[PDB]
C-alpha cells in the first residue's frame, strides 16, 4: 500500500505545478463518448460475472443440486408408473378382443 | 417441556407428507394432490414454519413453485421474493415477478411479515435493496427494466417532517435503514446498471459518504467500508479500458489534454488507487515531461544531476525569459519539469549561500533579499488559499515559522 | 463449474421428458390402431 | 430512465 | 407477553441465520 | 442429564469414580460440551440469555476447580459467550436489544 500512497502524494507534489506559470523565487519587479461508456459498462459487467465465478463454492449449492437429483428421480419414477399404466391399458383391450 | 413450537401440536400427517413432498420436490405427489385434498393451507410446523411456496422456494425447485403460483389462494408470496433474491436463484424470481397483484410496482404494510409478524430483512429493505445489496446483475437488471429506483437517504441534519416523525419512536432504526439505503447505492451492480455514467455519480457519492463518515460518530468505520467499495468500484472500471480512447473517455471525459479537471477532483476527494494507477500515471507522465522528451527517456538520475548543476545559473534563463518569450528556452521554461528543476536548484543555492556566509555584507544582502523571495512567494501562495486551507498542512506552517525566524 | 453441472441436469431433464412424450405418443398410435380394428 | 439496454425494446416473445 | 414475543423472534432469526452461516462454508468430500 | 457435581460423591458417582475412573472427567466434559453449543442452547430452555451466562460462569469456576481440561473448559465457555454476543448482535430493532 505504500507504493500508492507514494504514487499519490507525487501526484500532488508535481500537480501543484501546472495551473499557474511561476518564474523563479526571485520575482524582481513584475456521441463518441456515450459508446466508450456503453463499451466499459459492458466490459466490466462481464469481468464481474467471471469474478464471481472464480471463487470456491457454497455448501448451499451441493443441497441444491441433490434436490435437483432427488427431483428427477421422483419425475422419471412418475414416468414410467404413466407409461406402463397405458401400456396395460393397451394390453389388457387386446386380450378382450382375442377372448 | 420448555421447548418451543411454531404449530401448537402437529395435526395432519396428509398435510405433513405434502410438507414433505413440498421440501424434496417431488411434483407429481403434489400435482395430483392440488386437486383432491380437502383444501390447500398454510402448513408451516416447522422449526422456522415456512409456507409450501416459502420452503420449496428455499431449496429451489422451479416446476412446483410454477405449480403453487397457480393456487391463488398462496400467502407470504412476498416474502419468498424477497427470499429467493436473497438466495440468487434467477428463474424462480422471473417466475414470482409475473404472478398476480405484482403488476405494476409493489415495491416502495402487511406485505412480506412471514409467520404473522415479525418479518426477516430489517422490514424497511425493498426488493431492489437486497438485490444490489448481495451485487446480484441479472436480477438487479430485471427489477430496474420494471422502473424500481432506489429512495435517496434523504438528510442528516434536515429534520424535515416525516423524518422527524421517523426519528422519534423509531429511533436507532432510523440510522439502520439509513446506512441500508446507503449500502444499496455504494455498490457495483447499481452504480453500473443505474445511471447514465458511473464514474461521476461514484465519485460524488464517494466524497459524500467521506462527509456523513465524518458527521456521524456511530458507524464510521462502516462509512469508510463504504466509501472504500466505491473507490475500489472506480479503479477497477478505469483498469478495464484497453485502449487509449477509453482511458481518455475515463480521466478526462468530455495546453496539454485540456479541460482536465476530472482527475484535479480525484485527488480533491483523496481518491487513492485511481491517480495511482499505470495508465494514469503514465498519462501524467506524458503532460508532466512535456516538451523536453530526451530528459524522459534518459538513464539515470545522475544526467538530472547535472541537468539540475546547469540549470543552477539564473542570468541566462532569468535574461532569456525577462528581454523576450516564447523562444525554444522559452518554449522549455514554460513546463511542469523545468519549473521543479529551477526551483528546486535555487533552493540549493540557497543553502549554499548559507554555507559559505557561515564559512567566513554581500552575503547577507543576498540572503535578506531571498527570505523576502520566500515570503513573497508566500503571499502569491496565502493569496488563493483562505487561512484554513493554508494552515491544514503541518509542513506548511513550519515553513512560515522559519522564514518569520530568520524575518526576525 | 457447478453451474455447468446445473445446466446439465436440466438438459439431462428435457431431454428425458421429451422421449417420454414420444414414446407414449408412438405407444397411443398403437393403441387407438388395435381399438380401431377391434371395432 | 437512465438505465442502458442492448435492444431498444423488448421485442419477440416466441 | 412481549418479552415472550421478542424472544421467539430472536431465537428464530438466530436458527436460520446459523443455517445460512452453515451453509456460507466451503465443501466436505463426502 | 446434568453433569452432577465435581466434589460431591454422593454413591454412584462415587461408584464409576473408582475402577471407572479417568473416563469420568471424559463424560463430565462431554456432557459440557453438549450443553455448551448453540442448538441445545437456543432450542432447549424458555429463554437462551439467563441459561447461557449461568451456564458460562459454571464453567469458568470448574475451570479453575479442575486442573487437568482448563484448556478445554476455556473453550466451551469462550463458545457459549460468543453465543450470546452472536445473538443480541441479530436484533434490529430497540424493542429486542432491550
Amino acid at each position: 500500500d505504500a507504493d500508492v500512497e507514494w504514487k499519490f502524494a507525487r501526484a500532488k507534489l508535481w500537480f501543484s505545478y501546472f495551473e499557474e506559470g511561476r518564474t523563479l523565487p526571485v520575482p524582481f519587479n513584475l456521441r463518441q463518448y456515450q459508446k466508450i461508456m456503453k463499451r466499459l459498462i459492458k466490459r466490466y459487467v462481464l469481468q464481474a460475472q467471471i469474478d464471481k465465478e472464480s471463487d470456491e463454492v457454497n455448501e448451499g449449492e451441493l443441497k441444491e443440486i441433490k434436490q435437483d437429483i432427488s427431483s428427477l428421480r421422483y419425475e422419471l419414477l412418475e414416468e414410467k408408473s404413466q407409461n406402463t399404466e397405458d401400456l396395460a391399458e393397451l394390453i389388457r383391450e387386446l386380450g378382450e378382443k382375442l377372448s | 417441556a420448555y421447548m418451543f413450537s411454531d404449530r401448537s401440536t402437529s395435526l395432519s400427517i396428509e398435510e405433513e407428507r405434502f410438507l414433505d413432498a413440498a421440501e424434496y420436490g417431488n411434483i407429481p405427489v403434489v400435482r395430483k394432490m392440488l386437486e383432491e385434498c380437502h383444501s390447500l393451507n398454510v402448513n408451516c410446523v416447522d422449526y422456522m414454519g415456512q409456507n409450501a411456496l416459502q420452503l420449496a422456494v428455499a431449496n429451489e425447485h422451479l416446476e412446483i413453485t410454477e405449480l403453487l403460483l397457480k393456487k391463488e389462494n398462496l400467502s407470504r408470496v412476498g416474502d419468498a421474493l424477497l427470499l429467493a433474491i436473497s438466495k440468487g436463484y434467477v428463474r424462480i424470481v422471473e417466475a414470482i415477478l409475473s404472478h398476480p397483484a405484482f403488476a405494476e410496482g409493489k415495491r416502495l404494510d402487511d406485505f412480506y411479515a412471514y409467520d404473522e409478524d415479525g418479518t426477516r430483512f430489517s422490514h424497511d429493505v425493498t426488493p431492489i435493496i437486497l438485490a444490489a445489496h448481495c451485487q446480484e446483475y441479472e436480477i438487479v437488471h430485471t427489477l430496474l427494466r420494471k422502473g424500481a429506483r432506489i429512495e435517496r437517504p434523504h438528510d442528516y441534519f434536515c429534520k424535515c417532517n416525516d423524518c422527524n416523525q421517523k426519528q422519534k419512536h423509531d429511533s436507532f432504526s432510523h440510522s439502520r435503514s439509513r446506512i441500508n439505503a446507503y449500502k444499496g447505492l455504494a455498490s457495483p451492480a447499481y452504480l453500473s446498471l443505474s445511471s447514465e455514467d458511473p464514474v461521476m455519480t461514484a465519485l460524488e457519492l464517494s466524497n459524500e459518504l467521506a462527509v456523513l463518515a465524518n458527521i456521524e460518530k456511530e458507524f464510521k468505520n462502516d462509512y469508510k467500508k463504504l466509501s472504500m467499495q466505491c473507490k475500489d468500484f472506480v479503479v477497477g472500471l478505469l483498469d478495464l479500458c484497453r485502449n487509449t480512447e477509453e482511458v481518455e473517455a475515463i480521466l478526462n471525459g468530455d495546453h496539454g489534454r485540456p479541460n482536465l479537471s476530472r482527475l484535479k477532483l480525484a485527488i480533491k476527494y483523496e481518491v487513492k488507487k485511481f491517480v495511482a494507477h499505470p495508465n494514469c500515471q503514465q498519462q501524467l507522465l506524458s503532460i508532466w515531461y512535456e516538451n523536453l522528451s530526451g530528459l524522459r527517456q534518459q538513464t539515470m538520475a545522475v544526467k538530472f544531476l547535472v541537468v539540475l548543476a546547469v540549470a543552477i545559473g539564473l542570468p541566462f534563463l532569468a535574461l532569456i525569459y525577462w528581454f523576450a518569450p516564447c523562444s525554444k528556452m522559452g518554449k522549455i521554461m514554460r513546463g511542469p519539469f523545468m519549473k521543479f528543476v529551477a526551483h528546486a536548484a535555487s533552493f540549493t543555492i540557497f543553502l549554499g549561500l548559507l554555507v559559505m556566509n557561515a564559512a567566513d555584507s554581500w552575503m547577507e544582502m543576498l540572503i535578506i533579499s531571498w527570505v523576502i523571495g520566500m515570503i513573497w512567494a508566500e503571499c502569491k501562495e496565502i493569496w488563493t488559499q483562505g487561512p484554513k486551507e493554508y494552515l491544514f498542512e503541518l509542513w506548511n506552517m513550519l515553513d512560515f515559522g522559519m522564514l518569520a525566524i530568520f524575518a526576525a
